[PDB]
């Protein structure tokens, strides 16, 4: 029985940390290329 | 008067203390090798530095400083509150508390503000006093009561001017007040002793200044002309002490004509002349006359 | 008055307590949130980006030269080009990597690593290298014959200039402590040695010494644990 | 499922042909876009001089030497005095634009070397100074180093990017290598990145454009010594608002 | 009702990537090992395609590496001494709000270029001897433009509009929630530009990198006193960054910082990696080999 | 149930006016720029009708400029010294309740002519050295007509009907909710009249502007003591105006106040605007012009 | 006793905390609320009311004369009548405005402004003025040719005696800080200059110098943020 | 969709014709109304002498000069000794009423000047005094300045409205300009504003009626020097309760 | 989950500030005139 993530103030920024939206999108840093290269393929053919 | 420059980069005045009362001692320059400014990196003079703990301004900071023993939280230097280092035209550092301002008059915020750009702004409106504050604010006024909020330590006005980071331009709630005669392109001087400066003195004198200062003490016998500062290193730019009634040259000073310690004149009416070429502008001069009745 | 009893932990300030606090500004609406490119929501996404391993962290080597693995034409066979430990948080080549610096903000790490070696010689420079990952328990292999008994890749220089050597997650524990040295060599990851499988062969009028650039990163199964304070920059006085 | 080595980049009246290209880095997977109505704050109608400003401007050619440290440009500053882009950047207070940075360095199959072409958002240039007072000039970079213009600025300490950050982690930024055995060009398409929808093209430089030799240019006697590095950049989706008198700096 | 929301409030475990079982591959045209790092893309090579892997149903939690968990930790952002003894009988101090004065918080923030966040500021105040006598303090937030106090009695402490916290030293640390206060969409730890137009030809060039979108005013602290208390109070400000939005990750700082508002490293550049004897020397002794 | 009410308790963002896209207008009879300020009406000219505007979906929150948010902030309304040392061995003080003694609260209130509000009064009491020793105080509200105490032991402190708060200095600041106490519908910061009939020919004329509808009695504070404590206690009263209803907005005061209950400015009138050199001089340097 | 744990912020008195407090008067019903004309519920409604800009804030000019922009018959063409910065919270002409005083109770402002110029000359006085708003980055225009490159209105004197110049919200940031000067000139709004488009032409026996009254206000998209304490009146002693 | 320059105001047996009128300011958008049963507190039946008191009373004519500072009246006080309104205001303790203030100032098309006609609720008149003790007479205005009667009172410091508030913000009050090139009259219809439903017409002055020259009256030699300013006001919805002996002040 | 705007006392004036009724009616101060003047129209015709 969990009783947390409760805001006691009318201002939304007084709430606790937003710790329920873990999203991992590494492609914008790891594969930031136009031509999607398959793993099994030689990249520069 | 021991300092005749805005930043104190003329002080050789034997004060080995951050403040005359309630301060810290200064570390000797011949012993501060842990730091950039010492007698090893500056062998021969080079900023009044030597074998002494005296406050100096070799780096062109806003006020004479000195290395202190690094103990508190890494503070290894402190500005020196030298009360005799006030520029002869510097009226002091005063507090600015609110809307009744120290100098009631016109204001100007300039991201290029210097001490002279503030004085020149106030002098162009016939204001006696020019007050720099926060490094960018310039206040003018004829108020004889600019001290209405009390004086302040000179170190409290050590914010760099936004146009010249070697000059003090007040601080948060602190206003540094100058007499707008400083750096004027001439003027009448009828007084016993006054330190007449080069045109636009805290800055470098402009190219093309032909200025005439009238120094007539009505009743004096001899005028003791001394030059505590003559950074006039050039050829065409010359400082002449023209006579009065006759308007005849009495002493011509330039680069290789540096003036004696006292070029006294027997005339009670002298005309300090200044010339400036179109190139090679220097820091200027700061003459000091003393009338002997 | 509603009956309450204060428990231990009352009045304490835990620096990692996700709790509420009164807002200083009633009715404050912040500046609208416009889209800014390049938002990262996970530090693991940063650890998967390949960054240059400082494999030439040797005395005398200065600047960008510390990022190059020198490869030259060998007069003998089965020689060692370079070696480096694959402990991400250990003082060594992995310090220069984003994974090796984000690892130091955590106590325990897990998952496969990845070192992409890029050959930066002439197009005419050909060669085959044996890049071997030696799992823990063994020192650096003294011969290529001993290194090829571990996880290795025989890299052939060619049109594709880069090879990837995955350091597989070969560990007894689910996590390895980022701290190394002493009894914490229990968490040693291993040693990666680069051997000359064949020579570095070049035609005439061609440079005989080239460079391999190592690019270390983390695999998709990489994971960090127990956020701590890094030991990379020290401070003796408040920055004024 | 591969990247074709041949590529043609046609923007405006400019066209760039490359026959040895690695790929095209789309910075952070985001194409340059015009400022949406939701993200905009300025009310004036922006000018979008599509083909007059969005085009490839070949700006600088730097001779790669064996001991070369690298070069960096600041994207708005490098085009602020060039073409109709510069005029719009001077006449308008507000500006936003992506770019298509194309670095070109060709060498024979007997040359070797590797450049790191990276586009660094908010590339604040550091000064390398001894321990000195905040009064010291060496603590802060002069304007020639912060805004190098179109000529760029030779790196003093490429190992720390002249920013105190390790060059080895500069690959966290949108980057591409020019490995002379592999490719002769590096293309980076960078969208407008800023905490503001528009910003002054004169005051603020959104991105730095670093070209650092990681593997030094080595060749044998008889090879062509002069191996140039050319920077051709193209604004993409350039908007300008706040028309006024043209301001240089 | 809304009891379903209170049920799904505990942090759920997001696990790492499972490893699939892989067999040997003997053929042509399939080269998952060969990459092209010039493309600027990290290698897409997987462990399954380079070695024979097993099936590992990975249950390692990746949830702690989030930007929220990495940043939602109260670190020291300011030490404000309320000097009221000796030569400094002020009893008040106006502190420029800057979070870049201490290395641990500064280096974590500079991982990102832009950060938009709310903060939980905590004030841990005490005397020099660590004691906390009941002494009323006033922590007034002075936003940019609000008049800064010039004494312990000045009118600005009336805080009719300024946020102010009155708390004795004996009280638990005052803690308040600060919103995202910035004219920009996000704070900017790196501002490649100048705040004002002009020539920027000064010998010092102090204005490079100074974005006023980050300058969020001052924290004015005073002892609520009528005269000098003879005691210096050390207020340590701790900022916990919550509701974090980070953009444009950057290399973590490698050189030691020298100043607060400028990247400025020594001429003695420290290598990111520690030096070793040779490129072929590793200091891992391992075990005794069976047959050398 | 009523859980729907607790859900819609956070402040919703009301945004500013969006700007519509506008094109050029070339015709006659349509003059949105030409106005007639003589009519006493502000200009109805919109940005779209004077320049070519874009579509700006404005998301700036206007919610903070409400009268509630502008006024619901505890400001200093009174400083009451409970003198119990030296020549004043009283141990008590009866303070006339007036919210016009301090400039910050007074100027905000005088923005409106009539204000009807409840208040949250807070008492921040301490000694001269800012310390708060456990010392029992009694804050008794003495409404108009109730007998005021004349000593620290007098019978009025029995507070059988008067509201009274007993709190030690060591306690957190006493805070109470005060209703709208006034015979009128609203308080009246400006009363153009006299409280009593008569001739009003006195040389001083102290009764002009004095509306007893605002005079809400006294705050009697005492140390609950049997003799002199030798310690002076400074009680700072902070009023947070809630449930605000403001009427007839007024010009904000420009001259410095001189007295509490009267508008009275010096003969040296201060200009609302600071003086500049000329009507054609602006101190904004801008950048270097491309071609002068 | 219900188990509770006191958190930081306990016992603090935040002056901007909208919380409950015990009522001193049980069962108090206040005086009934009758309708009073002129209720204002938003300070933005007050900022949209046009109030006189003190454009003639010059030395020597005293009293109501500081509210007049003098306009006279010019002997030369393309001359400057008056200029003023449009920073609402800056010490200058906007101090005399309700918008410029309510802005000072806030840290950041946003939205278009509005200056309605009213010509108070004779009916026989004719003239055309160019009122230009110069967006930031430029100093005050030195010529009308330079000023007409910005947002401007050519005002023709006539039966309608007033013109409105909207200062459009031309800003890089969503909000501008009310504080100006120093590095806060980053938030400069611009400069409004009044130029003689044509001359100020009058028939004989007619006054040759008239006055323009500037009336500054805020547009409908105006917005304030971060309530603070103004710096307009200072106090050194409790008003007794 | 415009305001007609011609206007006729018929109240009681009084009628006011204007041919150059800007508009009619309805103060705060509220017409004068009789006190509702919900807002009333006094139990006596009020007297509503509709046409005998609700009518235009031309009360004062002030000569506008070049150096004139302005004039102010207090609305109940200006009618307390005039007509049947004054008698009801004296015989009755309680009074409430709106008004239709009509200021008239006509001048030739060769005159110039601008008046600010504003109706200020609760116009507390300030005294201008040096720093003095609260005993000092100069700190508080005499009765001639607080209740000027029908003659009005010449402003001493119109820049601060003789109230410490800037005249420039007096436009926050229901106002109208008399710009001599535009209009010759200013009409303000003000409803009864008070924290009380009724109030004493003798003690309390609900509104001030300021007429301040912002642009000074300038003309050439030969023009009519005497340019008067006439104040015609009309009570609207006047109620009176609490009948007793007639009380003057 | 918001838990605020709760009155703990029988007197309604002990409640927190009424911060949920932002109303903007500037016409009573900006256009307090009888004849509504269109924006596009010349006011005094
Ligand atoms: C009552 C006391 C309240 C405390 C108010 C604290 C306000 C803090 C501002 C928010 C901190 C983040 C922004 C810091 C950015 C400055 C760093 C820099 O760029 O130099
Ligand atoms: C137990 C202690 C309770 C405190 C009681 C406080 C009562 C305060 C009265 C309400 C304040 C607002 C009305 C002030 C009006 C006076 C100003 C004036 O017109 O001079
Ligand atoms: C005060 C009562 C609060 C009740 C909050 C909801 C808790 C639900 C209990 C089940 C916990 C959720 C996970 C699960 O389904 O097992
Ligand atoms: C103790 C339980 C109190 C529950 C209060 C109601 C909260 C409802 C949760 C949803 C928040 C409202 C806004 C929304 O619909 O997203
Ligand atoms: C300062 O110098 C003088 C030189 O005579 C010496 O007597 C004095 O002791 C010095 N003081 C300090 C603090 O070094
Ligand atoms: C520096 O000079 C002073 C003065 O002669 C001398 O007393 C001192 O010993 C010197 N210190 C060093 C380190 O030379």
């Amino acid at each position: 029985i969990n009783f947390t993530n409760i805001n006691y103030y009318k201002d939304s920024y007084a709430a606790s940390a937003s710790r329920q939206d873990f999203a991992q999108d590494p492609a914008k840093f790891t594969r930031p290329v136009l031509d999607a290269i398959r793993e099994a393929a030689a990249p520069l053919q | 008067p021991e300092c005749f420059t805005a930043n104190g980069a003329d002080y050789r005045g034997t004060q080995n203390w951050t403040a005359l009362q309630g301060g810290k001692p200064c570390l000797f320059w011949n012993e501060t090798f842990q730091h950039p400014y010492n007698t090893l990196k500056y062998p021969n003079g080079e900023g009044g530095l030597g074998e002494h703990n005296y406050c100096r301004n070799p780096d062109g900071d806003v006020s004479p400083w000195c290395y202190v023993a690094e103990h508190e939280d890494g503070v290894y230097w402190k500005y020196c509150e030298i009360p005799a280092c006030q520029m002869p035209g510097n009226l002091g550092c005063y507090k600015d508390h609110g809307n009744p301002p120290p100098l009631t008059g016109t204001s100007k915020t300039s991201n290029k503000l210097t001490i002279q750009t503030c004085i020149s702004f106030c002098r162009s409106q016939r204001f006696k006093f020019a007050g720099m504050e926060s490094g960018y604010a310039c206040f003018c006024g004829n108020n004889p009561d600019y001290w209405k909020y009390g004086e302040a330590a000179s170190t409290e006005c050590n914010s760099v001017c936004f146009g010249d980071h070697t000059q003090p331009c007040g601080g948060d709630g602190r206003i540094i007040l100058f007499d707008t005669l400083v750096g004027a392109c001439g003027g009448n001087y009828s007084a016993m002793s006054s330190v007449v400066y080069s045109p636009d003195f805290p800055d470098t004198y402009a190219t093309g200044r032909v200025c005439y200062w009238t120094i007539r003490v009505p009743g004096a016998s001899h005028i003791h002309f001394s030059f505590p500062l003559f950074d006039i290193r050039d050829s065409a730019d010359m400082v002449e002490l023209l006579d009065g009634y006759t308007h005849r040259v009495l002493a011509r000073f330039h680069g290789r004509s540096r003036p004696p310690l006292s070029f006294n004149v027997s005339l009670d009416f002298v005309i300090l002349y200044f010339f400036s070429d179109r190139i090679n502008q220097a820091q200027g001069f700061a003459v000091l006359y003393q009338a002997v009745k | 008055g509603f009956p309450t009893e204060l428990k231990p932990g009352t009045n304490q300030f835990l620096t990692t307590d996700d709790g509420t606090s009164p807002p200083i500004l009633p009715g404050f609406e912040p500046t609208p949130l416009i889209h800014i490119p390049g938002e990262f929501t996970s530090l693991l996404d940063l650890c998967q980006v390949e960054t240059i391993l400082e494999v030439n962290n040797t005395t005398g080597t200065t600047g960008v030269s510390r990022l190059l693995i020198p490869v030259r034409a060998q007069n003998n066979v089965d020689q060692l080009c370079a070696s480096f430990q694959v402990d991400p948080g250990r003082n060594g080549p992995w310090q220069s990597t984003m994974v090796g610096q984000i690892c130091r903000y955590y106590t325990q790490w897990s998952g496969s690593l990845k070192v992409t070696f890029m050959f930066t010689g002439s197009f005419m420079a050909t060669g085959k290298m044996l890049i071997a990952y030696t799992p823990p328990g063994s020192a650096q292999p003294t011969t290529r014959e001993a290194a090829m008994l571990g996880t290795h890749i025989v890299w052939d220089f060619g049109l594709q200039s880069s090879v990837t050597l995955v350091i597989p997650w070969i560990s007894n524990t689910h996590f390895r402590a980022v701290k190394t040295g002493g009894v914490y060599d229990y968490y040693a990851t291993g040693i990666v040695t680069i051997w000359y499988q064949t020579n570095f062969v070049v035609p005439p009028d061609t440079p005989t010494e080239a460079n391999i650039i190592a690019l270390g990163a983390a695999q998709k199964n990489f994971t960090l644990k127990l956020c701590k304070d890094t030991d990379e920059i020290q401070q003796t006085a408040e920055y004024q | 499922g591969y990247s074709d080595r041949v590529a043609q980049l046609t923007v405006g009246n400019s066209t760039i042909t490359t026959q040895e290209a690695a790929n095209i880095v789309l910075s952070y997977g985001e194409w340059p876009e015009y400022c949406p109505s939701t993200d905009a704050t300025a009310v004036d109608k922006p000018t979008r001089p599509d083909v007059s400003v969005n085009r490839f401007y070949t700006l600088s050619t730097k001779s790669w030497k064996t001991e070369s440290t690298g070069w960096y440009w600041k994207f708005p500053d490098v085009l602020n005095d060039t073409g109709v882009f510069g005029q719009n950047a001077q006449f308008h207070y507000l500006y936003r634009s992506g770019f298509c940075m194309h670095v070109q360095c060709n060498a024979s199959k007997f040359h070797q070397g590797a450049l790191l072409v990276a586009a660094i958002p908010e590339f604040v240039i550091a000064a390398s100074s001894p321990a000195t007072k905040p009064n010291s000039q060496g603590l802060y970079p002069d304007f020639a180093h912060t805004n190098p213009g179109k000529d760029g600025q030779e790196f003093r300490d490429p190992y720390v990017l002249d920013a105190g950050i390790p060059l080895s982690q500069a690959l966290i930024f949108p980057h591409q290598w020019i490995n002379l055995r592999t490719n002769n060009c590096a293309t980076i398409i960078m969208p407008y990145i800023n905490a503001l929808p528009f910003d002054s093209a004169l005051n603020h430089s959104n991105f730095g454009l670093v070209v650092i030799p990681i593997s030094p240019l080595k060749y044998c006697n008889g090879a062509t010594t002069e191996v140039p590095i050319t920077l051709t950049i193209a604004p993409l989706n350039s908007e300008f608002s706040g028309l006024r008198q043209a301001i240089k700096q | 009702s809304a009891v379903s929301a209170l049920a799904d409030t505990t942090i759920s475990r997001v696990t790492a990537a499972n490893t699939a079982a892989s067999t040997h591959s003997l053929g042509t045209g399939r080269v998952p090992a060969l990459q092209a790092a010039e493309t600027g893309a990290s290698s897409n090579s997987s462990d399954e395609n380079l070695i024979e892997t097993r099936c590992v149903m990975n249950r390692n939690g990746v949830n702690e590496a989030s930007v929220e968990h990495f940043y939602s930790r109260a670190g020291l952002v300011g030490v404000v001494e309320v000097k009221d003894s000796g030569t400094s009988l002020d009893g008040y101090t106006v502190w420029p709000i800057d979070v870049m004065g201490f290395v641990q918080q500064r280096r974590k923030l500079e991982l990102s270029t832009y950060m938009r966040f709310d903060a939980e500021f905590t004030f841990v105040s005490n005397l020099n001897n660590s004691t906390t006598p009941g002494m009323l303090l006033q922590y007034m937030y002075v936003p940019p433009g609000a008049p800064k106090p010039d004494s312990r009695k000045s009118y600005q402490w009336q805080t009719a509009t300024n946020p102010s916290v009155f708390a004795k030293l004996s009280d638990p640390p005052p803690q308040v929630s600060v919103p995202f206060m910035s004219p920009a969409t996000a704070y900017q730890w790196f501002y490649d530009g100048y705040p004002t137009f002009g020539e920027h030809k000064q010998a010092t060039n102090l204005q490079y990198g100074q974005c006023p979108n980050n300058m969020m005013g001052h924290f004015a602290i005073r002892t609520v006193s009528e005269s000098t208390t003879g005691k210096n109070i050390h207020v340590r400000v701790y900022m916990r960054i919550k509701h974090v939005r980070a953009w444009v990750p950057r290399p973590l700082r490698s050189q030691a910082y020298m100043v607060k508002n400028y990247p400025t490293y020594s001429q003695t550049i420290t290598n990111t990696a520690t030096d070793r004897a040779s490129i072929t020397t590793t200091d891992y002794e391992g075990g005794v080999p069976a047959s050398p």
